[PDB]
């Protein structure tokens, strides 16, 4: 569960990324790739190599679902509703791997905001993540 | 990292009791029923929607035996999986796009229909010899992915 | 989430255990023990020795336990609610290892009712003690 | 399962600007703090309470610098860590009563820590090599529990 110093937290290191969020989005992805290719077994469709607008075009997709889920961080398994709906029932990516991009992730912010990223910040992101991964996991059985 | 004979005399004569066509139609079918987004690499086979209809369904049945069969073989090179197996795992990597990860969950489900088969005779010391070759299998069917 | 197809199997299944569970709670532990030696670092102060009274007893208070979220499983949460606080505050065993814990339980299980461990059965077991095992891991962080 | 040159030469250069007493102060600070139940093995420590308390706690301090040029090190001995960290294994499980998994949160505490201390030069290709270190200490550290 997410204190609300936990939603001060993750509502303040996200405002940072603002506008360049597309772009960690898809640098996340990059190091999930790379890091533990595993993760690429999802992706057969997709051409990887570094800079692809493939990769481009998700990251801005999947930053986009997480600016919204900290718009709600609140109400947010209604928020992510159709995507809970989604990864699911077509997708059905194994929940093993939320925890491997929330992690690229947590290592992306951490590469970009020098210092926004505080220790109690870092927990509050791992946190609010493994939130996010939760309800994204939930209609899966 | 391997096993004591004491270990290895133990998966291999509880296996000689093994129906395999039939014991590997059961493990598929409850992978695919507890873990139900195992489904994802098969609706190439019909109807999986009911615990009923897929514990039914003879393509799953079919699949089922043929990777038990893949790995009743393996049991008789337990001195070197990875080379038993480094063929199936190229090709569930760059053809069939599996997450291993299932590899894992199957290892899982199996340990668990070999109890219920067996019931008292898979004591703990038993499963843990399985839990060994199962993590094994898993481990070696993963080596090449990349 | 638990369907109420999950609650009637989950009743109906951990009715038959009835009284062997304290039984079946001891029989599980010594085989996570030997099919996962890493558990063992939680438990320095037992004698694991097959038999021994403090698996014995530690089992029964964990069926125990497990028979009270069953009779709960729709107010789990609040029932479970000491025992989070405990595992989460004083002991503070890592979470990976609830979901091996609940495996061997899986399997103590599949090897007692030679049939009433239906496929159908086996999957609201797994969810339910996956259930278990969220709201024991929820106070943590 | 091991390294390409090009990995190694890269872990090896990136350390070389490592400051180790003060990066493992602050991911065994972190490791406390985002994953409080490893506060677990150390109440010997003090205030532990607050994150402030503990990245300022100089018991954890100290022992953070101990972990890390344990593992500096091994940095060194990159072709078998198993040798390397038998010993330092065996005392984790007989005496020390570590889940081993801990080894594993702290690797990626401390991936974490070097994205924040390089920025930009700890690139995509650069974590990779390091999570393959990462992976590899954790289980040599935990090749002899039992
Ligand atoms: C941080 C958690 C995640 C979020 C918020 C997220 C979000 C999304 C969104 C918004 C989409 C597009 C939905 C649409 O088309 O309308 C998507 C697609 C997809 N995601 Fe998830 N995702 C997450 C994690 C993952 C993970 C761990 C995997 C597995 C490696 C994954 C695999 C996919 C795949 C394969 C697609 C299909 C995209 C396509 O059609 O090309 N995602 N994701
Ligand atoms: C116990 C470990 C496993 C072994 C030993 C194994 C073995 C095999 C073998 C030998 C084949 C035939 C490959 C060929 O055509 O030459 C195969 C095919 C296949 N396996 Fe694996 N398998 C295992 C686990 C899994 C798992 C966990 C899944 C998915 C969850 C899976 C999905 C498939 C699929 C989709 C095919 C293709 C079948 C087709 O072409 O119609 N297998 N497996
Ligand atoms: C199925 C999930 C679990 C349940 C329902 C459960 C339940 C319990 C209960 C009721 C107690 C005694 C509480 C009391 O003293 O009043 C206990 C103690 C304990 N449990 Fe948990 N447990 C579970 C999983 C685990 C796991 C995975 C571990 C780690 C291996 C663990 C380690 C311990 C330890 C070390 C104690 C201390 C017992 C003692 O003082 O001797 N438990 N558990
Ligand atoms: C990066 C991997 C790690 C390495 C290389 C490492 C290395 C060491 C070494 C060399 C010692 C000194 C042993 C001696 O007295 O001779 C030690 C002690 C210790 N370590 Fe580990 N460690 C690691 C991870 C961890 C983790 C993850 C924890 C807990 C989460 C931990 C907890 C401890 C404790 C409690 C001691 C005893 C300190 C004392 O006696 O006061 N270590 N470690």
């Amino acid at each position: 569960v997410l204190s609300p110093a936990d939603k001060t937290n993750v509502k303040a290191a996200w405002g940072k990324v603002g506008a360049h969020a597309g772009e960690y989005g898809a640098e996340a992805l990059e190091r999930m790739f790379l890091s533990f290719p595993t993760t690429k077994t999802y992706f057969p469709h997709f051409d990887l190599s570094h800079g692809s607008a493939q990769v481009k075009g998700h990251g801005k997709k999947v930053a986009d679902a997480l600016t919204n889920a900290v718009a709600h961080v609140d109400d947010m398994p209604n928020a992510l509703s159709a995507l809970s709906d989604l990864h699911a029932h077509k997708l059905r990516v194994d929940p093993v791997n939320f925890k491997l991009l929330s992690h690229c992730l947590l290592v992306t912010l951490a590469a970009h905001l020098p210092a926004e990223f505080t220790p109690a910040v870092h927990a509050s992101l791992d946190k609010f993540l493994a939130s996010v991964s939760t309800v994204l996991t939930s209609k899966y059985r | 990292g391997h096993f004591t004979e004491e270990d290895k005399a133990t998966i291999t004569s509880l296996w000689g009791k093994v129906n395999v066509e039939d014991a590997g139609g059961e493990t598929l079918g409850r992978l695919l029923v507890v873990y139900p987004w195992t489904q994802r690499f098969f609706d190439s086979f019909g109807n999986l929607s009911s615990a009923s209809a897929i514990m039914g369904n003879p393509k799953v049945k079919a699949h089922g035996k043929k990777v038990l069969t893949s790995l009743g073989d393996a049991i008789k090179h337990l001195d070197d999986l990875k080379g038993t197996f480094a063929q199936l795992s190229e090709l569930h990597c760059d053809k069939l796009h599996v997450d291993p990860e299932n590899f894992k969950l199957l290892g899982n489900v199996l340990v668990t229909v070999l109890a219920i088969h067996f019931g008292k005779e898979f004591t703990p010391e038993v499963q843990a010899s399985w839990q060994k070759m199962v993590t094994g299998v898993a481990s070696a069917l993963s080596s090449r992915y990349h």
